[PDB]
């Protein structure tokens, strides 16, 4: 696992040079947006369980035959495991936009995702949609000026909505 | 198109293009800005007109995406898909050539051998196509709804 | 061709004991079931298209 | 799934045995009592669609908030009926499913395992099952054991949600 | 148009010779295979249609002479596809029953390449799905009958090359 | 009377040492109840029993132990005697035994519980003969008598997958909920009949002509991305 | 290619035509046309003819002229008429046979 | 059968039949007797051979028979096993004709029409002959095999 | 595991369908032979291990280069595993005999079967008439009867023959 | 190759093969086994023998890659290390050919005038095959560095 910082580090640590006074710079750059990143995390965090829900409430409108009889998500035992799989994507997505880099996102959540659904025969096509759900939601809340000052946080969105389809390429 | 098999008619004739010919080709030339605003129309809406065209397909025809179908799992579904947009875009092509002549040699000609040799239910594209027709002329007016249909019901007529 | 009448020359009618057996096989109470993985695919439940006749069916009389 | 059949079995292959004399008398009690059994199974597939919204009108009677309330989880709707009325033919369709293989097996695969996450990811009162479940207890009009065969899966069906 | 007789006694008549003990000696050898070769064109008959459309699944199905721009791209240039790999399987069912391939260069292999290149027809894929359809046919009709169908099949593609 | 079949070891990363005095990062946290939990605290040992058991899914309600759970807070059994009452759990049963064979059960029973990876395909041979003889109680306790049960979990530590990733790095081996999910491709494929019969929905709809060929610079811009 | 000559497989199965007038009316087709007419050149179109409806190649250079000219002027409807209607195709073939 | 499309060959070739002709007239008739055997079995077998035909087909096309499947409900399931009575038929007639000139003008010219214009998949009902065989070739003896499921499988190949 | 009333069932909750009222009288047709479904299987475990006996014996009667030394069922830990396995597989038809379908039989024994034998140098085919040893040695312990009086029951030894060579083929 | 080159050498001086070519087409044969492990080595490295390649392309020429250089943004960087996946790939032709043949007829013959016309200075990707260079024989032992490296030197000679 990395951090931002680290993969600065550990790639020069490879080159073997020590880091150099204009990299520093970029380092700096990125704690002076260290406290409008704490609250692109703790909008998603918070509303966390209602961007499940109302996901999966507009995947199961679009697609209906997989919560009909003899579907994929049918039965209860089973729309609550796909309600959990998208619980574990918006953990591990919100655990890489507070690293920085996506070093945990495919590591402990998308190795191997793809060749798990072809073993269950989960539609992985449309896990990618429920996923791009989930996007539409999460930069819609963080662009909430509520409790907040008021700036330009348009490059850090752009990198929450990275990692939303960085996860969604590789279901399918 | 309309220009030259009205051509390659009075071409086999040993004569020009008679009155009834020519003025058709101009009919036709005058009618070409209203055919390239229909087909702009389902230029860009082949996100909906496919993905909704796949939508009743399958709810009409399970068959062929549960196991056993030809079109099931994520690989053939996504080739299920893409069958239809060869065909959207042909009809693409047949609106703006004014005839099925780009239909005809292009998805038409020997279409049941392919799809026989494929092992995929030729009715069951024709019923895709069906689908496409209803999301394709609810998004024109009606008197758009009877060229952008009509061309549809021709590929359906040779799909069977 | 009087003697032979309605039963040799229906086809359709040796395999009628059996037919109505084998299909008599996970019956559908209210509308909606037969989803077959997951797609619509309802049903009609009439007296009529339970024994699965269409118009086509009483009109050849 | 939980038939009498399916746990005869698997007590054998606990401990790797024969199939003996203590799971034949298992077997023995399950055909006595499923004469009982698919008597009240017919009735309750015969009078379906009579038992199905007469529940969802028992539901809407005790609870007129759920035919009025804005929002997506209440049968204020076109299609909020509609899913009103699936369920209601889910949780009769899964008893005739038991008193037929004669266990609590297709609501345990199917039904009650899962059932709690759902209804509180998507604000489902556990309250309007049981009024469904319960205009069903005491109006199919089956009398006898054929009616002490349909009171014991939908009463299982009854303590899930309670 | 020879078959494994014709041919031997070709041989022997353009000598001007009778039989002799080595024409009759290669006679007495197809004679042998000939209960091999009819149960071999029994289920090339049978599943005729089976092993082509195994053949171009299997060899040319998804590459890019299947999409648009690719050799085989609209339905008119799909089908005489499974035509023209139906006389490469049928053809080559006539050379395992008559035991020599004189019949496919009379019928089949003058004027192929030829006109391949008149309609630009990529002789590489052709050969690579005859290849897969010799691969096919050596299940069905087993090892040594598969050795004497494919034997005839890359003559095909030797000289269609 | 039979002993197992003598199967071989293979090359794997448990079985050498790492010298990682001091461990960063990647630690796979060792809830214990030698540490003398608090109420609050042994909540997060049977949380990650049941990760560890069963998956992240079959932590509902209906598959919650809930008299084993009572019986672990009054120091009654151990965490060795909770997990093989896991195994044995009916909720373990019908979801993770009765839909895989033998074969495919042993490689669930070694990634879980002992934390490693199967060395070769003769260990399922030679493992699956313990469950058909004397049952799933006698193949549980056969495995958690092993040397490499007791010598890094022992009578207190919920079991992981010791050392899924190497320390210099940062990608390592799949995690083991991940490898093998709850049933596999040679037990979906032959029910497509009565069960997992989907047919898939549609994908989106990407055009033919879009598509990258042999020589079109942008089957390098992944390549880009990552400079 | 899955093509269909219903009405004329109609009229020669019924033997309300000929084998021959169901040969001149494939030559007067338009999937023939565009199969052995368009891609080709009047000169060439008049060889391809003959190896069709008479089973022959051209003979002489006047056999030429006289069928091209015809060709020239009439263009498939008057070249295959004046195949079919000739005394070689009657000779060999007459109504019946193919 | 062998013996008028022996005929007919040489008909048209303006010639008598050759030994390859007339050995094999004479070799047919000689198996004349154990052809009989062979749809002797097939004949009171239908029974059987047809209801576990419709066994695996249904097992294994539960589209066909589940509701929205041509053969739906107890009218067309009757139907759905009157076709696999008919193609049980032809082959008994097959094989005693040594060759499928009767499965040819019967059951298989023009199959594809009919089965198009009628809704049915007619990959279904491929399916239903193939389950067929399976049954009957169970019931004979190896060389009696080869035989009867030979006719089996080309009515297959031209009913696809 | 599901027996014979399930696998109806789980066919029509996976179409969501009810159950028919001529398909409830097929599963009250399997009830009323009850007893003569049970009391087959009360012959064929009551006489069980002298099926495995008579048919070991009568196996090297058939093919012995199996005993032969460098032969495969040899040594006395492998001639304790050959009538360990045809222990097994008799014990797995008789749970699909009470069941009325062969789910447990193909779930638990034979998949994956063939693929463990030649990982494991068994020979295949040679097990199969071991297997066919069996039955004859069983369809003929089921027509005996001793204690029960007599009435038609060829359509079940059927099904205990239809197991026996349903399990056949799936060693070979 | 070796072998058509040594036919196309004696082809032209109008004479046969001497030992000296068919004992070196025998001896090529032979090292066969060999050289097809040696590509099979960077045939499935070329994620780490382009992309580490690309790295010290970048830390020792970052002109081209600034602002302003040819291979300057996300889209000249991807087409960037295209060309370096390019020129892998041929070394793994030479390797299995046993010459530069393959390597000479693509991406050498006129190279100078491509990379000239594209405006990409031709020392710049002279450079990067060396680093590719690096990343190749540090993966493999010291009797294939010699020749893995030995292909990638010519492609740096004739490359300037
Ligand atoms: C642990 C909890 C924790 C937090 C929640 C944050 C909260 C937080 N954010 C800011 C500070 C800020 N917060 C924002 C954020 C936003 N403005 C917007 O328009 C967007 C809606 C939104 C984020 C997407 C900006 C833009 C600033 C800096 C003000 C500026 O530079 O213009 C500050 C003041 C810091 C300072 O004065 O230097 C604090 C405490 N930090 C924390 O430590
Ligand atoms: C513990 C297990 C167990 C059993 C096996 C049965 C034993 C049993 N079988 C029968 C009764 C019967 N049992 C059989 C079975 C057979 N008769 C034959 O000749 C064959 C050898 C054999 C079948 C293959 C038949 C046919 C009857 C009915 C008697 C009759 O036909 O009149 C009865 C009398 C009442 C009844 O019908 O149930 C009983 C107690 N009950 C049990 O509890
Ligand atoms: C380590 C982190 C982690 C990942 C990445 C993961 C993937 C994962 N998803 C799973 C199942 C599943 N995933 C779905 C999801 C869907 N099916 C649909 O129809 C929809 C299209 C879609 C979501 C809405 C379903 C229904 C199952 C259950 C499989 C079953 O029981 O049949 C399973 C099997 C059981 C489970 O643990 O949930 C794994 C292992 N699990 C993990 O623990
Ligand atoms: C422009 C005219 C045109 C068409 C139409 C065309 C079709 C075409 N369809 C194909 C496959 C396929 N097509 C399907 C289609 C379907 N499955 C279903 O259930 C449905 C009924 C149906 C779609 C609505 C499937 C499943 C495959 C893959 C078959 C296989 O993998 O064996 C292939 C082979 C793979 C490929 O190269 O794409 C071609 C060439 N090509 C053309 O040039
Ligand atoms: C077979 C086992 C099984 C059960 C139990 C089950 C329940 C279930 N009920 C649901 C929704 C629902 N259920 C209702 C039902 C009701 N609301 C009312 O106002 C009425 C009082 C009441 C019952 C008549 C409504 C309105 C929804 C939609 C809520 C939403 O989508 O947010 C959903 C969400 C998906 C959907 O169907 O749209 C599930 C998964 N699904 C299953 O597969
Ligand atoms: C009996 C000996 C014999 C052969 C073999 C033969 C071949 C032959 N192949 C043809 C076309 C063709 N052949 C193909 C074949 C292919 N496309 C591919 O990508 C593959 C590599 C290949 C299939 C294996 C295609 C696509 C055409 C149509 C070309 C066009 O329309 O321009 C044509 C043009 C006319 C027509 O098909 O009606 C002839 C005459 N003729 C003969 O008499
Ligand atoms: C069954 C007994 C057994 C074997 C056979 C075994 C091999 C083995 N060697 C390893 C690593 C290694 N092996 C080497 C050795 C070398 N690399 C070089 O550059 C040198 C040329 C060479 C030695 C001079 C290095 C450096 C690593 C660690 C790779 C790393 O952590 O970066 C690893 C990875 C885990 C670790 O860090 O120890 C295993 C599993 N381990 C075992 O337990
Ligand atoms: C364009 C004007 C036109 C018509 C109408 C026409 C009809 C026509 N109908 C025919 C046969 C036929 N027509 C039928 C029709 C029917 N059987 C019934 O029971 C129904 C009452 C009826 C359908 C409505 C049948 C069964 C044959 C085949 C007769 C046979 O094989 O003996 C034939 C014999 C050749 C062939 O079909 O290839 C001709 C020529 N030809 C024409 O040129
Ligand atoms: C001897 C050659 C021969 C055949 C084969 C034949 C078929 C034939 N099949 C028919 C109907 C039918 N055939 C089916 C068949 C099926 N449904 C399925 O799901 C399956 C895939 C399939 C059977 C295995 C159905 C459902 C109907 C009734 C269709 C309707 O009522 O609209 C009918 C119309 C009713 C009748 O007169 O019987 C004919 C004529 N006739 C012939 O002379
Ligand atoms: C799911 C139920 C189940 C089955 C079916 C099963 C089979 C099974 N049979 C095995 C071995 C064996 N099986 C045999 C049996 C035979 N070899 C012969 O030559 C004869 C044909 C036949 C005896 C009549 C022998 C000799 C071995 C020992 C192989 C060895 O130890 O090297 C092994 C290897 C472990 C061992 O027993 O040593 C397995 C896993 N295991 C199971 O859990
Ligand atoms: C197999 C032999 C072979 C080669 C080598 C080849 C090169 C080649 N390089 C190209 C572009 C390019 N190549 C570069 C390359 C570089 N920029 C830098 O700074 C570096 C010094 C250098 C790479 C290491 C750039 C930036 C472009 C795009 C130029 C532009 O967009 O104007 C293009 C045009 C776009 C394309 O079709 O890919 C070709 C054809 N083609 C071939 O067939």
């Amino acid at each position: 696992m990395l951090d931002a910082f680290a993969k600065v580090v550990a790639q020069a640590d490879a080159r073997g040079e020590f880091l150099s006074n204009t990299q520093i710079d970029a380092l700096s750059k990125m704690v002076k947006e260290g406290n409008q990143r704490l609250d692109i995390v703790n909008k998603v965090t918070s509303n966390a369980s209602a961007i499940v829900t109302n996901s999966a409430r507009a995947l199961f409108a679009e697609q209906p035959q997989l919560i009909q009889p003899g579907g994929n998500a049918y039965t209860s035992r089973r729309m609550a495991a796909c309600l959990r799989d998208m619980e574990i994507v918006l953990r591990y997505v919100s655990y890489a936009m507070i690293a920085g880099d996506s070093s945990v996102l495919d590591d402990r959540c998308l190795n191997g995702l793809r060749e798990t659904y072809q073993a269950l025969g989960t539609p992985g096509s449309s896990v990618a949609v429920a996923i791009q759900k989930m996007k539409d939601a999460s930069v819609a809340l963080a662009n909430d000026t509520t409790g907040t000052p008021i700036g330009d946080c348009s490059s850090l969105v752009a990198e929450l909505a990275g990692y939303f389809d960085r996860a969604a390429v590789s279901v399918v | 198109s309309i220009v030259t098999k009205s051509i390659v008619n009075a071409d086999a004739e040993a004569r020009y293009l008679s009155p009834g010919e020519l003025d058709r080709i101009k009919s036709f030339v005058l009618s070409g800005q209203r055919r390239l605003r229909i087909a702009q129309t389902l230029t860009e809406n082949r996100e909906r007109i496919v993905k909704q065209g796949g939508q009743q397909l399958f709810q009409r025809r399970p068959d062929v995406v549960s196991p056993g179908g030809n079109a099931y799992g994520e690989e053939m579904t996504a080739t299920c898909l893409r069958d239809l947009d060869y065909y959207l875009r042909l009809v693409t092509y047949g609106i703006i050539a004014g005839d099925v002549t780009p239909i005809e040699e292009i998805g038409l000609v020997g279409v049941k051998e392919m799809y026989s040799a494929l092992g995929t239910p030729i009715s069951g594209v024709a019923e895709g196509i069906r689908c496409m027709k209803d999301v394709a002329c609810s998004l024109l007016s009606g008197e758009d709804a009877a060229e952008v249909g009509f061309y549809f019901d021709y590929t359906l007529a040779a799909m069977q | 061709a009087v003697k032979q009448s309605a039963a040799a020359k229906d086809t359709v009618e040796t395999w009628r004991a059996a037919a109505k057996e084998m299909a008599a096989m996970r019956g559908i109470s209210p509308m909606g079931e037969a989803y077959f993985g997951g797609i619509a695919q309802k049903v009609d439940n009439g007296a009529l298209a339970q024994l699965g006749n269409k118009a086509s069916s009483y009109k050849k009389y | 799934m939980k038939t009498p059949i399916t746990e005869a079995i698997a007590t054998a292959d606990n401990q790797g045995r024969f199939l003996s004399n203590t799971e034949l008398q298992a077997v023995n009690g399950r055909y006595q009592r499923a004469t009982a059994s698919l008597t009240a199974a017919k009735a309750l597939t015969g009078s379906a669609q009579r038992l199905i919204t007469g529940a969802a009108q028992a539901v809407y009677n005790k609870f007129p908030y759920t035919t009025q309330m804005p929002g997506p989880a209440y049968a204020s709707s076109a299609i909020g009926k509609a899913k009103c009325a699936r369920d209601i033919g889910y949780y009769l369709r899964m008893v005739t499913y038991c008193l037929v293989v004669g266990g609590t097996g297709p609501m345990d695969e199917y039904l009650v395992a899962g059932l709690e996450e759902i209804n509180r990811s998507f604000d489902l009162s556990p309250s309007w099952y049981i009024e469904a479940l319960q205009y069903i207890k005491n109006s199919h009009g089956l009398s006898g054991q054929v009616a002490n065969e349909a009171n014991a899966y939908i009463d299982y069906a009854i303590n899930t949600l309670s | 148009m020879q078959d494994a007789i014709t041919s031997v006694i070709n041989a022997a008549d353009v000598q001007g010779k009778y039989l002799d003990a080595n024409s009759v000696e290669k006679l007495r050898g197809y004679f042998q295979t000939g209960e091999l070769r009819v149960r071999a064109a029994a289920t090339i008959a049978a599943n005729a249609a089976t092993i082509i459309k195994e053949a171009v699944a299997k060899s040319l199905l998804y590459s890019d002479i299947t999409r648009p721009g690719g050799n085989m791209y609209t339905t008119r240039r799909y089908a005489a596809c499974i035509r023209d790999l139906d006389y490469y399987l049928r053809y080559a069912t006539y050379g395992m029953l008559a035991g020599d391939p004189s019949i496919l260069d009379e019928r089949v292999l003058n004027g192929l390449k030829e006109t391949y290149n008149s309609l630009g027809v990529p002789i590489g894929a052709t050969i690579q799905a005859i290849q897969a359809m010799k691969e096919v046919t050596g299940s069905l009709v087993g090892s040594d009958a598969g050795k004497e169908m494919g034997l005839y099949f890359d003559y095909i593609c030797s000289g269609l090359s | 009377s039979i002993p197992i079949l003598k199967y071989s070891l293979s090359t794997q990363n448990q079985r050498v040492e790492s010298f990682e005095v001091n461990p960063g990062d990647e630690q796979y946290r060792i809830y214990s109840t030698d540490s003398l939990p608090s109420s609050s605290e042994v909540d997060q040992i049977i949380w990650a029993a049941y990760r560890q058991i069963f998956s992240e899914h079959q932590i509902l309600k209906s598959t919650k132990q809930p008299f084993l759970e009572s019986q672990l807070r009054f120091n009654q059994i151990s965490i060795k005697d909770f997990i093989k009452g896991l195994v044995l759990s009916a909720p373990f049963r019908d979801l993770n035994y009765n839909v895989n064979n033998n074969y495919r059960f042993v490689e669930i029973c070694v990634q879980r519980v002992l934390g490693r990876d199967i060395y070769n395909e003769r260990e399922k041979i030679a493992w699956s003969i313990i469950i058909a003889t004397q049952g799933l109680e006698g193949f549980i306790d056969t495995l958690l008598n092993t040397q490499e049960y007791l010598s890094n979990f022992g009578d207190s530590i919920v079991p992981f997958q010791r050392r899924r990733i190497i320390p210099q790095r940062s990608k390592g081996e799949m995690p083991f909920n991940l490898k093998t999910p709850r049933y596999g491709i040679e037990f979906r494929s032959k029910l497509a009949a009565t069960q997992f019969s989907w047919a898939s929905p549609i994908r989106r709809f990407r055009p033919q002509e879009q598509q990258p060929k042999a020589g079109d610079p942008a089957l390098f811009l992944n390549m880009v991305q990552e400079m | 290619y899955g093509f269909s000559f219903s009405v004329l497989e109609s009229q020669v199965k019924n033997g309300q035509i000929s084998i021959k007038e169901f040969v001149r009316s494939l030559g007067k087709s338009s999937v023939y046309q565009k199969q052995f007419y368009q891609p080709y050149v009047n000169s060439r179109v008049v060889e391809l003819a003959f190896r069709h409806f008479l089973g022959r190649n051209l003979s002489s250079l006047a056999e030429f002229q006289k069928f091209f000219a015809i060709l020239s002027k009439k263009g498939l409807t008057g070249l295959v008429d004046s195949l079919i209607n000739s005394r070689e195709y009657s000779d060999y073939f007459n109504e019946e046979t193919v």
